[PDB]
């Protein structure tokens, strides 16, 4: 019974600034085992956040996530132009680590 | 040394015995 | 290796009744207190009625005489009971015993109409 | 050569003879005599495993590094020799009569073979025991005296008078033990001078340790009241050990040379190694503090290796 | 933020914990906080006790180190301590219902360490650890069941100072038979503090003017463990070793560095080892350093882990045959082998889970 | 601290590739070495993963068998050897880093080299 997370909104299209939200699901709970990592084209992913609720070093404040029971959440306050790319899922609970079907966002 | 005299004053206890011996055979 | 299920719940108008009933195998509540759990979109769980075995029955202040709850021993189901509803009232409800143990569920949510 | 004398005779009267043709002392002698020979055998098999178990612990252990302990260790050296030299020296005596007796004497082939070179080891064992008790007293004058340099540029003289001694003047014995006696070991009594060039250097040895006796007390005792620091550390162990060595092992054959003696330089002979084997190897606090230390871990590794719970769960919070 | 629950097997108990281990400082220890809950019509003439047993299991027996007894019994004393800001967070969601419990843990107390149990031995902890229960009973004399309480298992761990130390360094003279130059071997480490994991270097100069020379030059850690129950007994655990067949000539010098590094995946097979305490049968790294205030042992009682490397220098005794003639020259450097002050509360498990 | 991985490149079914992953700032006992290969056009996958400190070595159950990781701590490179090939396994693999101790996902990632069927 491998864990299977997948993200209900395939893409994002918002203008400079704007309030996005997204959302992310697991088949199965895990604890806290959570991290957010985004990606360009022709570029390696970098991490955002871990455990759903801290705050990497070297990344911009605008970028939050938390977690309600089975679904977690990365929020971005203000979305500057930079920040159009892809964003991913993640989970590091049980060694079957599974990665989320993928969000990309632009304008 | 003085145990050894005495060890010697042994000696003449097995030529007697020797003495013996030749005349037992 | 205990499970929860639960039954009842859909659309209904205001001021309305339904039977919101839910079964508990495994462990057994002989004495436990049986308690039912309340949600809230983007809140926590909070209590709302609690039964026990000998009957004493509480309520919370803010659903202070707004229903009733009741428990049974046979086929260990207990029961609860919808009476002046109003727009507030729309979430999941959860049963779960008083300590929040036995394996929270995920229950169904009901809404008005 | 009794027993020879004998033989000899027999030889010639059976040769010619061809050609014409007190009960009591006795029994004393045997009876008694065989419980004197046990009296100090056991004291030297006792002591002899002794000196070994105590050699065992200083050379076995990590405290073999320090000079001050290591050169006890040597000393037990001419103890075990000593004491395997005189239970060796029994036995083949005991082997070579009682061959003869019931295992018409020159029919054993082998009487002597082994005494020769016990003998001079018995004799090499008491010279180098007496010898190494002086080297004990000239090293303890210069811990608890008047000194600047550590312990070193001495230790190579020390071997030089612990074993240098029983070199150049046993060796003049041992050219007098063929010559000028050869009787049938080198051990014999007939003339009392031979002994002189054996005594003299263990009474040499004895009178410069009285020497230093009167002056290693004499400094102590002075420097005690001040700022000593009696039994504190180990300055004052050792004088409690050597100090009491020195004069009870010189004064045993002092009134010696000066049948009721005989048992008792016999029974305090045969209990010496006991006796120095305890002072520095076992009455030693530091050596007997660190036996215990491995006694402990040995004893506490036996008895720690000896040959519907619901699960933890979670929930959320208000900030 | 999230909470950990225990639950009661008769599901009529359950206790809330903010957070599994316990940082302890050099003066003062991090009190334990928490909530338990007691389900209504069970409480008639009932009164609730919680403690803080500590002991070193034996195998198979136990020795009780420190015991707190602190009731939270609906009869509450006149005398109340204040209430920290997690348990009064706990008070809110849980209800009135919640009855927050206190402890506090003295200093100078024995860290949640626990030892290798060995290829044949049982499941059962070797090591010394910190326990949390739930009960209810008439009085402190009335026996309690297994199944009418829970059994929550708890950690005392300390972390790597934030102040750096001196650099270690030892000095040695070892002189050889009666006449010979002395020998000078040097010995030093870039820094006392090494994260767990971390490498470890050590510097050697060493110059034998003097005839005799030098055989393959060892580099070994060792770990300390001074287990006490009744007597003191320490133990040797070669952690890392290294092998270095270069040699020094007579009259020559030398200096080279080696690099090391300590882990139990080839240290398994090892018995006694003194490990991290493990509240279930996941395995930790190594035993932190336990550090100590030096004023005085004072019989602590427990388990102390030490840590330092030492390098033995032997020789092969040139001129004469002395082919088992070997004296072993070396000497202790000490350094502390600690946690990194973290940021987030560690998960008591492996993070990918086998499963 | 940055690191730097090669050894891919166009191979036929059936062949084997050893992919070098060189490390620096970091070891290889304190920080366990992941690897994670992103099908084009598709998301993110894991393949295998090593943790020289306890030894634990696991793999995916597509790859399980095939594929062999190791770690050799004189030079500090992580090494994956990958055997038979088919088409369904052409993909970008990217060789990331994790912190052994305290756990807080792949902070650190290679540069990426494309791998060809
Ligand atoms: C001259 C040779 C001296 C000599 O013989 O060693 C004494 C030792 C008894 O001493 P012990 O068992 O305690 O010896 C331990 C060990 O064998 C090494 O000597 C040292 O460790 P390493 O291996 O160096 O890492 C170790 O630590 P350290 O105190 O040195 O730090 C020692 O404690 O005996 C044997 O080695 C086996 C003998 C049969 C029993």
């Amino acid at each position: 019974s491998d864990i299977q997370m997948t993200q209900s909104p395939s893409s994002l299209s918002a203008s400079v600034g704007d309030r996005v939200t997204i959302t992310c699901r697991a088949s199965q709970s895990v604890s806290s085992a959570v991290a957010w990592y985004q990606q360009k084209p022709g570029k390696a992913p970098k991490l955002l956040i871990y455990s759903a609720s801290s705050l990497y070093s070297g990344v911009p404040s605008r970028f939050s996530g938390s977690r309600s029971g089975t679904d977690f959440t990365l929020t971005i306050s203000s979305l500057q132009p930079e920040d159009f790319a892809t964003y991913y899922c993640q989970q590091y609970k049980y060694v079957p680590v599974t990665f989320g079907q993928g969000t990309k966002v632009e304008i | 040394h003085s145990q050894g005299t005495f060890t010697s004053d042994y000696s003449k206890y097995l030529d007697s015995r020797r003495a013996q011996d030749f005349v037992q055979w | 290796q205990v499970q929860l299920q639960e039954s009842g719940g859909g659309l209904v108008q205001a001021g309305g009744s339904l039977r919101l009933s839910c079964v508990v195998s495994g462990f057994f509540f002989d004495t436990v207190t049986m308690a039912w759990y309340r949600r809230a979109p983007g809140k926590h769980r909070e209590l709302v009625a609690s039964a026990t075995a000998g009957g004493t029955t509480t309520y919370a202040d803010s659903v202070k005489d707004r229903f009733t709850i009741s428990r049974d021993n046979a086929k260990n189901t207990v029961y609860l009971q919808m009476n002046s509803l109003k727009p507030e009232d729309t979430a999941v409800y959860y049963c779960n015993t008083f300590v929040r143990s036995l394996s929270w569920g995920q229950g169904t949510q009901v809404t008005v109409s | 050569q009794v027993m020879d004398f004998l033989f000899e005779k027999w030889k010639l009267y059976g040769d010619q003879c061809h050609h014409n043709l007190e009960i009591e002392v006795q029994k004393e002698v045997a009876k008694m005599y065989s419980s004197f020979q046990v009296m100090y055998t056991v004291g030297y098999s006792l002591s002899l495993g002794a000196l070994l178990l105590a050699l065992a612990i200083l050379g076995g252990l990590s405290k073999l590094h320090c000079t001050r302990n290591a050169i006890h260790a040597n000393l037990f050296a001419s103890f075990v020799l000593k004491a395997s030299s005189v239970l060796v020296i029994d036995g083949l005596l005991r082997t070579r009569y009682s061959q003869k007796i019931g295992d018409s004497t020159w029919l054993s082939d082998g009487a002597v073979a082994g005494c020769r070179v016990a003998a001079v080891f018995m004799q090499y064992g008491i010279v180098a025991n007496y010898c190494w008790l002086l080297v004990e007293g000239l090293y303890l004058h210069n811990l608890l005296g008047l000194a600047t340099l550590p312990e070193r540029s001495f230790f190579s003289l020390y071997l030089g008078i612990g074993w240098g001694a029983p070199m150049l003047f046993v060796v003049p014995w041992a050219v007098v033990k063929c010559l000028f006696e050869n009787v049938q070991c080198w051990t014999s009594n007939d003339n009392m001078g031979f002994w002189w060039i054996l005594r003299f250097p263990v009474f040499l040895a004895i009178l410069i340790n009285f020497f230093i006796f009167v002056r290693i007390v004499q400094l102590l005792v002075a420097k005690l009241r001040a700022r000593q620091m009696h039994h504190t550390d180990y300055k004052f162990r050792l004088a409690k050990s050597t100090l009491t060595l020195i004069p009870l092992l010189g004064v045993h054959e002092v009134v010696f040379a000066f049948s009721a003696k005989l048992f008792f330089d016999l029974f305090l002979s045969s209990f010496q190694g006991l006796l120095v084997a305890v002072l520095y190897c076992f009455l030693n606090k530091e050596v007997q503090s660190e036996l215990r230390r491995r006694w402990h871990r040995w004893r506490l590794g036996k008895v720690l290796w000896e040959e519907e719970s619901c699960t933890t769960a979670s929930s959320s919070l208000a900030k």
